[PDB]
This record gives structure tokens, C-alpha cells and sequence, in this order.
């Protein structure tokens, strides 16, 4: 295909791995926020009820 | 006694040999200058390679995420 473009593709893989890691981190942080701020307080409210 | 053409042709041949020598000198200096200029310019391949690599890097970084702006 191309040599400059094959090095470019290796760099593509590097970029994609980085961005996928960032997305995974964001998703897990959202899950943590949902668990800590929403689910547990509602469980406590149900307990009080 | 000798044909004068022979003498005049020997003279002009001497002139042509001298002129060829001068041409050789000039071409040698030209080669030296070209070698020097290429050796000094060798850094520009480095600069262009890194600039091209960075341009490709930013282009695919705008491709990878959807952050590539629309064409103005």
C-alpha cells in the first residue's frame, strides 16, 4: 500500500488505543457517579420508607 | 616547407586543450560546491520529515475522534 502510510497506520493504532482508553475511563467514571450519587441514596430512601 | 595548415592546426589544438583544462577546473569546483550545499542542506530532510509526520498525525487525530471540523 505505502510505507509512509504503513508507519502512519501504526501511529493510527496508537491513536485509536489512546482514544479508546479515554472513552473507557469516561464510561467507568460515569458508572461510578451513577452508583454513588443515585442508586445508593435511593436504596437508603427505600430503607427509610 | 611544411604545410602551414599543420602548424596552425597544432596551435589551435593547443588552444583547445587549454580550454578543456579550464572546463575541467570549472566543473570540479561546481561539483565541490554541490557536495557542500547538499551536506549543509541535509537538515532540511529532517525538518520536512518531522513536519509531514506531524501533519499526518493531526489529520488522523481529527479523523479518529469526531472532532474534525467541517470544511470552511
Amino acid at each position: 500500500m505505502d510505507s509512509a502510510s504503513k508507519e502512519e497506520t501504526l501511529e493510527k493504532l496508537d491513536q485509536e488505543i489512546t482514544v479508546n482508553l479515554q472513552k473507557i475511563d469516561s464510561n467507568l467514571s460515569f458508572c461510578f457517579h451513577k452508583i454513588t450519587q443515585d442508586i445508593i441514596p435511593h436504596v437508603a430512601t427505600y430503607s427509610e420508607i | 616547407m611544411e604545410n602551414p595548415h599543420e602548424q596552425v592546426q597544432a596551435n589551435i589544438l593547443s588552444r583547445i586543450i587549454g580550454n578543456v583544462k579550464r572546463l575541467n577546473e570549472s566543473v570540479a569546483i561546481l561539483n565541490q560546491e554541490l557536495v557542500t550545499i547538499n551536506n549543509r542542506n541535509k537538515n532540511l530532510e529532517i525538518m520536512g520529515a518531522i513536519c509531514d509526520n506531524y501533519h499526518s498525525s493531526v489529520q488522523f487525530n481529527l479523523e479518529a475522534t469526531n472532532n474534525k471540523k467541517p470544511p470552511l
